[PDB]
RNA sequence: AUGCGA
């Protein structure tokens, strides 16, 4: 359900999604302050 | 005074040796099988509470 | 990895796990949210099953 | 004669005789010595509430445990029977 | 209070280490498997429910 | 530090995190009629330094994630302005030891 | 992992924990014909013995206490007060 | 899991701490009954000084650390003896030094009922033999330990 | 599983 037909991307933003990909990998290493501190990054 | 039918005395079971179930190497159950008892969920919990980690493993 | 905050292999505890797992979720509501393409911008079909 | 083995003899003393300890769950040596299984299985618990259509059912052509050691038999064609009634 | 009622002695040892664990995450964390999914032992949540 | 007298929007909300070298918090100006802890069932907090948060970490041998939690929204959290990862020390009067001291990191 | 003894911060005393396994493990290896080195004084039991030697300090084992970081300190029965 | 770590800290057996100390005193139940029963240990005095001598063990510990730290708290105590206006200068001394290590690291409440007890008791400290709160003291911190 | 000893 959370796929395109079209394309066969996922329907959130690539950005976005890679912005995800980044909290959980900081969550490997369980780096929490930096987790949350990642939303910031703004431009 | 009446005798009770529970002569849970001659129901007395001991177990050095025995079967096993195939699916797991245990002993069987019921005394008729010379089956063992049972240290159930309580009685590991008690001898993890005395410390007793050898005689529980 | 400097600091050695942690290793090679990872690091982990009660909250981080607990803190991967509320993420999961609300990542699970983002993905759901989404009611026709972002990449694409296409209308996928409903799913049933 | 027969001979003795169709299931195990005991290969550390040549005595191919073999006891039964039920009450041990062992499978011993008649005149010698040592364990010839520690493994003793099938004297199941309280638990046998029956849901098993169990279908298998023994029919002697997947032969059994073996449970006696003790044996002579002979060469077989396949159920006497017809030829016992005959 | 609870065992108060029935005029039973407890130790205030066991009392507040038992809430300390029910806080260990900051939170009013019950003992039931909801609780428990966060624990880090995998078997733990396996053999429980 | 913002007290609003009723509510903030949300869009206000999304200014709140924007301005990074520094940190806006909002306030019930309703819940602040009261300090929380002043409350006699609320112990003494106390913010560790950044080496008093080492060396206690040090003593103990252990991850800063390994601490006992304390909510970042948790009302003591919100008083004492605690930052994420801070360690905060408890002190503690029980029926029983007396004064106790226990810790609790913000995360 | 391995803290110097110099910096030993650990209980003198041995635990009744300590105190049972050293008995258990001692008296299970004297069972193994491991070298006496107190008078049998006629004893049969193992475990009596394993008392014996706990009392002379004569158990040649050391007590490695962990820690949940994974530092330990090697004590020997020899210094871990024994009661 | 949740058990004793020999820094006296209670961790689970994932490593997560729980308490910094058992009870906040590392008091066993199965001990305190006559912990806190100072005259009965006094008439038994002389058979608790032969179970708990402490010239054995005096050698194996520090007397002072913890007794040094009781007497900068003690000062703290006697000038803030409001709850909020809290010994921030001065932790209780079970958090500066193993209780197990250095005699005299005992929980401020335990310490306080000792004390109080042998001021409201110095008559029969008036009326002993061979005891003196000082010795006595000594070894009410030995059973503690 | 139903009845029952503890
Ligand atoms: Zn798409």
């Amino acid at each position: 359900r959370a796929s395109c037909l079209f394309c066969h991307h996922f329907r959130l933003k690539s950005v976005e999604v890679h912005r995800y990909a980044c909290k959980l990998r900081l969550l490997q290493y369980g780096l929490i302050d930096e987790s949350y501190k990642l939303d910031e990054i703004t431009l | 005074y009446q005798r009770l039918r529970h002569m849970v005395n001659d129901k007395f079971q001991v177990r050095s040796t025995g079967p096993v179930n195939s699916l797991t190497m245990q002993p069987v159950k019921g005394r008729k099988r010379h089956g063992g008892i049972r240290v159930g969920e309580m009685e590991r919990d008690a001898l993890i509470g005395h410390g007793t980690s050898f005689l529980l493993q | 990895l400097s600091d050695g905050r942690t290793t090679e292999r990872g690091s982990f505890t009660a909250t981080v796990n607990d803190e991967r797992k509320k993420l999961v979720h609300e990542f699970h509501k983002k993905l759901l949210s989404r009611g026709k393409c972002d990449n694409c911008g296409m209308f996928s079909p409903k799913f049933r099953k | 004669m027969s001979t003795f083995i169709r299931g195990p003899i005991c290969g550390t003393d040549n005595c191919p005789s073999r006891l039964w300890r039920i009450i041990d769950g062992r499978r011993t040596c008649q005149y010698g010595h040592v364990m010839e299984g520690d493994v003793e299985f099938n004297d199941d618990e309280d638990d046998l509430n029956g849901l098993g259509a169990g279908v298998i059912t023994r029919r002697l052509n997947l032969t059994t445990n073996a449970t006696g050691s003790f044996q002579s038999s002979q060469l077989t064609n396949s159920q006497l029977l017809q030829q016992q009634q005959r | 209070n609870v065992f108060s009622r029935y005029a039973i002695s407890v130790s205030f040892r066991h009392l507040d280490l038992i809430a300390d664990m029910m806080t260990r995450q900051g939170t009013y964390l019950a003992f039931n498997r909801q609780g428990m999914e966060t624990s880090t032992s995998s078997f733990m949540k396996m053999s429980y429910e | 530090i913002f007290v609003y007298q009723n509510n903030i929007t949300p869009s206000a909300m999304k200014l709140v995190p924007s301005i990074p070298p520094a940190t806006i918090e909002t306030f019930n100006e309703a819940a602040l009629v009261v300090n929380i802890t002043h409350h006699e069932l609320v112990p003494k907090h106390i913010r560790l330094s950044s080496d008093e948060k080492r060396e206690l970490l040090k003593r103990y041998r252990l991850k800063e994630s390994q601490l006992p939690r304390i909510q970042r929204a948790d009302p003591v959290a919100l008083y004492l302005g605690l930052k994420r990862g801070e360690v905060v020390k408890i002190i503690r009067k029980s029926e029983t030891s007396g004064r106790y001291a226990s810790y609790r990191i913000c995360m | 992992k391995a803290i110097p003894k110099d910096q030993r911060a650990t209980t003198p005393y041995m635990t009744k924990y300590e105190r049972a396994r050293i008995l258990g493990t001692r008296a299970l290896q004297i069972s193994m014909n491991a070298p006496v080195f107190v008078d049998l004084e006629g004893e049969t039991d193992p475990l009596r013995i394993a008392m014996k030697e706990l009392a002379e300090k004569k158990i040649p084992l050391v007590i490695r206490r962990y820690l949940p970081d994974g530092s330990f300190e090697d004590w020997s029965v020899e210094e871990l007060i024994v009661d | 899991g949740v058990h004793v770590s020999y820094d006296n800290s209670i961790r689970d057996a994932d490593g997560t701490l729980v308490q910094f100390m058992y009870g906040g005193d590392a008091i066993d139940i199965t001990k305190e009954s006559h912990m806190t029963q100072f005259e009965f240990c006094l008439d038994n005095y002389y058979a608790l000084l032969k179970k708990y001598n402490p010239s054995a063990l005096i050698e194996h510990l520090d007397v002072e650390s913890a007794l040094k730290y009781s007497k900068k708290t003690l000062k703290y105590r006697k000038k803030h003896s409001p709850h909020y206006k809290q010994s921030v200068k001065y932790d209780p001394v079970l958090a500066k030094y193993n209780p197990a290590k250095y005699l005299g690291s005992v929980s401020e409440n335990f310490q306080d009922k000792l004390e109080s007890f042998l001021d409201k008791n110095s008559k029969l400290f008036k009326s002993s033999d061979g005891v003196n709160e000082k010795k006595f003291r000594a070894l009410m911190q030995l059973k503690y330990m």
